[PDB]
């Protein structure tokens, strides 16, 4: 449904 | 078909693009060519003839689409990729392209496999819990283009029988505004700049403008963007549409019947009172188009901008027979002068 | 010792001297006697101001006592090659050289501070040999001083006759009386 | 079933100038499938595979080589590119898409797409930066790939289950284009030179090919290059493209079966109607190509942008048997000749 | 001091001395007077231009009131030897030596500002001690006056015997009077 993709 | 006549009328719904429209009668009359007496040659693998169009906003893209399939004897379709989701998902699929196709053409697959295909906004398909809407777009679309036999059901599936309509015979014009694509095109024309007396030097905008940038474009410079060599590949040919022109302004709002002047010439002819736009406010209006930078499309924007006070004042203003809008008009230091 | 200064950017933090801070800005300084060496610095500043853009104006900020003619020279002619209007300030002095370079720069940029001095004379020079050798070395040092008054009669709108009574000596020029002589445009007396 | 003999005439029907290239793809291809055929049902167990590694300049047919060999070899092929890819989890890309691409091409394969073929571009790209999610890091992730292993691959997309492929038996083919690796071989083997008086200055930019020098790479030239040993011992076979050639190039145009040239002659075949192409205008294409460099890649730009007024005004012209091609036409000054 | 330049690139920020940026572009400077040190790094900045391209003209700016003659003449051979063509330009002044850099360029990229000045005179020297030595010296001196007016006539067209009359004293040039000498090709007055 919702993707959540972060990268530091 | 005829490379002449087909360009005679598409110029009367298009103009500003001379160089377009004839690629696009070169590349249409060599894919019929090849259908209906081609594949009998000498040599092997005749390379499949395809469009790749590409232009900013408010380019016509779709007009000249649409005016190709109004002419054109066999079908057409508008299959956008914005809600195109791979794998048979909740939003849609492509599978679903290849059935409006015989929608059209009336469930004749002889019909059908010589028909046309275009695509908008392709740009929102580039690569980046999952991804929809992403590379995958790309994979289910390569196999249409290559070359490939779907499974279609005749009629939604009353048996569970399919029809192996052929694809490789069926044209596609992909087509859509890169945003972008200019930065990645003027590192390579640019190739740094001289500092000493004898090189020159650039000034704020000489070459790096829209116009005459993508003509010089190559594959290599699509694949940064995002989308994958082997889908440009198969569609060696492109065509670069200039963004507008001055004259070409002119010409919209006096020669197409659906020009922004007689749509409001009509709203007042029923409330019983004339209207006038004199050649001097059409060209102003030109200048101050070309600097929102958004087409034909954000015309409109400087035209009731200059009518808001001219329309509100309008109905308790009474004597009013008629209203000319001078060229100070579109300046807007000085009121339209009116008619009794 | 030279302070330095940091550039707060999107990209990050970055470390300058207070001269090359103001440097990306298009802004050179012309300190002390004007020689071969300070001289070639100079050029190589304007000319990099050019490639990085050719429609900016450049402020040239000048506090000098003057110096060597032919080192002064080359700034000139590169203040006028270049498309960029190169705007002058006089700060603190402004002597023969440094005022020809003064009133060189853009007609309608020149400026001028309310306390600042500007001084004008002939060239300066002189020879020991042979009187054959004498005379080459005079003729030549004419023909600058009379290339130098034409040059300036130019910029300042002035006669030729009337710098050549004036440079003859020494001549002061307050700030108030180089408007009314044509060689600056106005006075930044206070920031509106 | 082929021999090494009988693919190398037809990887020389459409690829040209490159001679070591076909005997190391050839020898390596035959005895890669030859340990499919045969299994382990000889007393050898677990024969190891061996990967090959391209390196070659831009546009030297390098993708040509391995797309031609698909054709004829029939078995699945994918054109990846590792400029996108990323470290193991960062926004660019994870390595998990490249295994899916390989079943893309039929979607349905359990024991038929360990069989495939794979390529890879700007392999140089990755190189280990020495100031990192694209230096070495990627290098470290490829190295259990490419020795053979089972990723979980949804079958088309959707079940509740996933399907093992080995890639083991699946071979690499490394593509790439390695700039600058002149200096680091032409220093270590043939001289340290370049700057100079008496050592070699790099006039032969053009008159000798730097292939020569190519010839005599190692793998302890690549360390330096940034690569890691590791990962070029998995890849024991190396290729070497020497250069293209102006000569090749028209040889390119009238060897090859699918030559552009020979497709427009196909074209007007149908419609009766003559070409030609003389020989004084395809040697002013290599001069355009190598002036752009961009070598074979950017030929399509140089014959379409000719052709676009010639096509247009062929059908609409009547009772012309033959067309004639000059130098003049190419450079834009002349128009071509026609006959009646 | 030396003003940091940054040069923006895809890879990144670099900081650069103003001199730094300039020879990147194929541009060496020459300031002051030519000796052994100053006339061994331009050598060097040369090779390495050639070896990064051999196809691209290199530009060279003199402003220098002349030196040493040996240290100037390993320049002049270099020049020569290399395969791109080095272009000269005259700012604010050319000596002998300087003049002789100058006119050695590529022919037809030989350039003189607007108010540069050239000096040509022959050879200086000097010598204390014993007669037998004083003839030594004088005939080492008198060849290379003789081989420096051949090689100024081999650039500037002239003859031998004009450049031998015009060389036994001073003599200044104005930049027009250059392009009718031969020594230049043409002014760049301004950027076209
Ligand atoms: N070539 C053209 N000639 C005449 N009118 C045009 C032309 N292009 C655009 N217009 C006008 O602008 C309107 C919108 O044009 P569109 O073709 O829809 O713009 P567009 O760039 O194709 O939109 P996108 O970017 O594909 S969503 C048309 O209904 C016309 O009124
Ligand atoms: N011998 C050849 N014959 C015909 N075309 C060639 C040949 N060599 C290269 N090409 C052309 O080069 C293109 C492929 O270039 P490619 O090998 O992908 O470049 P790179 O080596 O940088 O990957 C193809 O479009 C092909 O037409």
């Amino acid at each position: 449904x919702x993707x959540x993709r972060x990268x530091x | 078909p005829t490379p002449h006549e087909i360009r005679n009328h598409l110029d009367d719904y298009v103009i500003g693009q001379e160089q377009a429209k004839k690629v696009l009668a070169v590349a249409v009359y060599n894919h019929y060519k090849r259908l209906r007496n081609g594949d009998t040659s000498n040599g092997v693998e005749l390379g499949k003839s395809n469009i790749l169009l590409i232009g900013p906003t408010g380019s016509g893209k779709t007009l000249l689409a649409e005016t190709l399939a109004r002419l054109l004897d066999v079908p057409f379709t508008m299959a956008d990729a914005t809600t195109l989701t791979e794998a048979g998902y909740v939003g849609e699929d492509v599978e679903n392209i290849i059935q409006k196709l015989l929608q059209k053409s009336d469930y004749d697959v002889q019909k059908a496999q010589r028909g046309i295909v275009y695509i908008d906004q392709i740009d929102k398909i580039s690569r980046k819990t999952r991804d929809v809407s992403g590379e995958g777009v790309q994979q289910a679309l390569l196999k249409l283009i290559e070359g490939t036999v779907a499974a279609v059901p005749p009629q939604g599936g009353r048996q569970q029988e399919f029809l192996q309509v052929d694809t490789s015979k069926i044209l596609f014009i992909c087509g859509g505004a890169f945003a972008g694509l200019d930065k990645v095109i003027s590192h390579r024309v640019e190739t740094g700049s001289g500092i000493g007396f004898g090189a020159t030097v650039k000034a704020k905008s000489d070459k790096a403008s829209e116009g005459e940038l993508l003509a010089q474009v190559e594959p290599e410079d699509l694949i940064k963007f995002g989308l994958i060599p082997e889908f440009i590949g198969r569609l060696p040919v492109v065509a670069t549409l200039n963004e507008l022109s001055e004259e070409a302004l002119i010409q919209i709002l006096k020669e197409p019947k659906n020009a922004l002047t007689k749509q409001y010439q009509a709203l007042f002819n029923l409330e019983g009172v004339d209207l006038e736009f004199r050649d001097e406010a059409l060209d102003a209006i030109a200048k101050k188009a070309m600097a929102r930078k958004t087409g034909a499309r954000g015309l409109r924007s400087i035209v009731e901008a200059a009518l808001l006070d001219t329309m509100y004042d309008l109905p308790s203003m009474e004597d009013v027979e008629k209203v000319v809008i001078d060229e100070s008009v579109i300046d807007g230091q000085s009121e339209p002068l009116l008619i009794y | 010792l030279v302070p330095m200064v940091i550039e707060q950017t999107s990209r990050g933090e970055r470390s300058f001297d207070i001269y090359s801070r103001l440097l990306k800005e298009r802004v050179i300084f012309l300190t002390g006697q004007v020689e071969d060496h300070m001289a070639n610095l100079i050029v190589a500043q304007m000319l990099f101001l050019e490639a990085e853009n050719p429609e900016k104006d450049i402020y040239l900020y000048i506090n000098s006592p003057g110096g060597v003619i032919t080192a002064g020279m080359s700034i000139y002619d590169t203040m006028q090659f270049i498309k960029p209007d190169v705007s002058t300030i006089c700060m603190g002095q402004a002597a023969s050289m440094g005022a020809f370079l003064l009133t060189a720069g853009a007609k309608g940029k020149r400026f001028c501070l309310p306390n600042s001095r500007v001084m004008i004379h002939q060239p300066l020079g002189g020879y020991q040999g042979q009187a054959t050798d004498i005379e080459i070395h005079a003729r030549e040092i004419l023909k600058v001083k009379g290339r130098m008054n034409e040059l300036m009669a130019l910029h300042t709108g002035q006669s030729l006759e009337q710098i050549e009574r004036d440079t003859e000596r020494d001549r002061f020029l307050s700030a108030p009386e180089a408007v009314e002589y044509g060689l600056v445009d106005s006075i930044l007396t206070h920031r509106n």
